RNA sequence: AGUAAGGUCAGCUAAAUAAGCUAUCGGGCCCAUACCCCGAAAAUGUUGGUUAUACCCUUCCCGUACUACCA
């Protein structure tokens, strides 16, 4: 059984089709 | 016959999988290996610490560096940039005028590789130039893998 | 939990490239080019690691992706140049061959005339430029070679 | 059809011979760099040899213990002299040649730290204008291949010229003057295609009425202030 | 610009002084590139084992008759 | 149907620096052959894993071995 959530999930907007051309965070900061 | 010729030819084949699906060495390069000549102290030259007023030259020098690089990568940015703009307007124009042609522009060039293209010299070449009489001597050394 | 509208919120390999473990050449589409090679051939040590430095960061501010940077071995040849009325060759000098090669994907042909007219234009005096695809042959080319392999196979030749 | 001309141009341009001279700020930081790459560098064999001699000097004035007689016939700094003397005799050529006193504009042999762009005359209307070489396309060819082909329709050059992709690096659009204006031609639509000059020149049969090279800074004598905007975007003066 | 990264320095640890040196090629063009030796120029001799059989009798007829 | 165990120079054994013997090749000895003498060559069943390998484990295959009982 499951619920559709509340509102926008975290992370909803990150497309993943081009993950690989997507600038990582690359550092801590 | 039976029990020589085929069994010869089985192990061979045997011994090259092996080598065949062994980790392969890669070639050093010399230039990032230090020769031990060098570790010798002999060749440690006296260090002779800079004046105050040298130290203040070269920092103000660094300085004004940073600032003529940034104006380099400046130009050369906006030099992209301008042949991007005016390539991708020249391709849409093409496209209304005839479509046909526009597919044929956005295609891969197989002749374009291989690109070879040679560095201006210090000095043009001398009209009437005659070079030494030498030889060329490859000294190169060959590194074998074994084991 | 699974019921609540707060499933899955803690979810991350999506995020993440697959990394499940030698590397297959990729050839380019109708308008995008494969694997390629940036040979950058010089006699000074300096240009060539220097110049290789610059087309990487390039490459970088260009978004184009860098599959590798390393370094051919370095040739050595010696210069041998005859005496004056004598016919024996002597020794002058001593030459060496720095090549580095940086290896790049996913250039676009359209966006080719205008990465390829960049970088010639600042190349420095002495290098040699060489754009090549990339080959199982270049690849092989870095490796020592087998005696011991080329033995066993002249047998079976 | 359409009422507009397909033309296909190619630009074609002489890469720099000789490199570009180093600006006074760039010569402050070459000397610096060779300053500091000497300051952090061992000693060399040279320098090594020129230390020994000296003191093998020190070491057959001061006291009379050397027990070697031939030692070397050559000092480190006697070698130094004759590859002085050799340098000097040796002439380098001449980054500013004659064109550049001249000011002939025709030869490829001017301005070799920058670079060239070729430009035609063409009579138009009983009005000479410079303009790129150019051609109009016809049935059965690429817009590319028409530039190729404008190249072989040259005053007597044996040039060969190596073109970077595909696509059009520019365009230049006008229309006709209102006095010929048709529905049937309104005007032209030309096409830049740019390309590298290998090897190759023109003959000595025609060279100041048919072609000039100049570079980005003085292209804008010979073109028209609108065709002059166009080609300053793909043309790169670095 | 040829300019654009050509002012470098060596960038090892441990390295031998390298002098700038002018390599005059075949054709007498000339390139700076550094070398071990401080000799203000270097010239690239023409290799007589790359020349065509007969070429080479041709330049040894030159070369004698002195 | 189960379980044990073995797989190595051409051959057969020993050791896992993979050797010895015979066989094999080349030479000498002898009018010739063989014996003999000198010298050379020649292998880990296979799969993969064992820091890394081998003698190990394990995949697979050939052959071998024992058991398959009481109403």
């Amino acid at each position: 059984r499951r619920t559709p959530p509340l509102g926008p999930m975290p992370n909803s907007d990150i497309d993943l089709s081009n993950l690989e051309r997507l600038e990582k965070y690359r550092s801590f900061d | 016959d039976p029990k020589k010729d085929q069994e010869a030819k089985e192990r061979l084949k045997r011994k090259i999988r092996k080598l065949e699906k062994a980790t392969q060495e890669l070639i050093p390069i010399e230039d990032f290996i230090t020769p031990l000549k060098f570790l010798d102290k002999a060749r440690e030259r006296p260090q002779v610490e800079l004046t105050f007023e040298e130290t203040e030259r070269r920092a103000l020098l660094l300085k004004k560096w940073s600032l003529y690089k940034q104006q380099e990568r400046k130009m050369e940015r906006d030099t992209i940039r301008a042949m991007l703009e005016a390539q991708q307007e020249a391709l849409e124009e093409l496209q209304l005028e005839s479509p046909k042609l526009h597919a044929e522009a956005i295609k891969r060039d197989p002749n374009l590789f291989p690109f070879e293209k040679e560095g201006p010299h210090y000095t043009p070449p001398i009209p009437n130039y005659q070079p030494p009489e030498g030889r060329y001597n490859d000294i190169t050394k060959v590194y074998t893998q074994v084991e | 939990y699974k019921t609540k509208p707060t499933h899955g919120i803690g979810k991350y390999k999506h995020l993440i490239k697959a990394e499940e473990p030698v590397r297959a050449i990729n050839l380019g589409t109708d308008y995008e080019y494969g694997v390629l090679n940036i040979h950058l051939t010089a006699y000074d040590m300096t240009l060539a690691e220097s110049y290789a430095q610059y087309v990487h960061n390039l490459c970088n501010s260009l978004s184009i992706k860098v599959e590798e940077s390393y370094a051919m071995p370095t040739k050595t040849i010696e210069v041998l140049q005859l005496q004056d009325q004598g016919s024996k060759m002597l020794l002058d000098s001593v030459l060496t061959t720095h090549e580095r090669v940086v290896q790049i994907s996913g250039l676009s042909a359209t966006f080719a005339e205008i990465f390829l007219e960049i970088i010639q234009s600042s190349l420095p005096e002495g290098v040699r430029l060489s754009v090549k695809e990339h080959t199982e042959e270049d690849f092989k080319g870095r490796f020592k070679a087998r005696p011991e392999l080329e033995e066993l196979l002249a047998k079976l030749k | 059809g359409s009422p507009w001309r397909l033309l296909g141009a190619l630009c074609l341009q002489r890469p720099p011979v000789v490199s570009k001279p180093l600006t006074p700020l760039q010569e402050e930081m070459a000397s610096l760099l060779q300053q500091i790459e000497i300051e952090r560098s061992l000693y060399s064999d040279h320098e090594l040899r020129a230390l020994d001699e000296n003191q093998r000097l020190a070491k057959k004035k001061a006291d009379l213990h050397d027990e070697e007689d031939e030692q070397d016939i050559l000092l480190a700094q006697d070698l130094e002299d004759m590859w002085e003397q050799k340098f000097l005799q040796f002439k380098l050529g001449a980054r500013i040649t004659e064109a550049d006193e001249k000011n002939d504009r025709t030869s490829l042999n001017r301005k070799l730290d920058r670079n060239l762009v070729l430009l035609v005359r063409e009579k138009f209307g009983d009005q000479d204008v410079w303009i790129l070489p150019q051609a109009e396309w016809q049935p059965g060819e690429t817009l590319r291949g028409t530039a190729e082909r404008t190249l072989a329709t040259l005053s007597e050059n044996n040039m060969e010229a190596k073109f970077l992709g595909n696509a059009p690096c520019g365009h230049y659009t006008f229309k006709f003057p209102q006095a010929m204006r048709t529905e049937s031609n309104l005007g032209a639509k030309v096409f830049f295609f740019k390309a590298l000059l290998l090897t190759g020149d023109f003959s000595q049969a025609g060279n100041k009425g048919h072609h000039v090279w100049v570079t980005k800074d003085e292209l804008g004598d010979y073109l028209k202030p609108k065709y002059l905007a166009q080609v300053r975007r793909f043309v790169s003066d670095l | 610009d040829s300019s654009r990264a050509s002012l470098t320095r060596v960038h090892r640890q441990a390295y031998a002084r390298l002098y700038p040196v002018l390599l005059v090629k075949q054709d007498g063009s000339t390139i700076h590139i550094r070398y071990r030796e401080p000799r203000r120029m270097l010239a690239m001799p023409i290799d007589l084992d790359t020349l065509s059989p007969e070429e080479r009798r041709a330049r040894l007829r030159k070369r004698e008759a002195q």
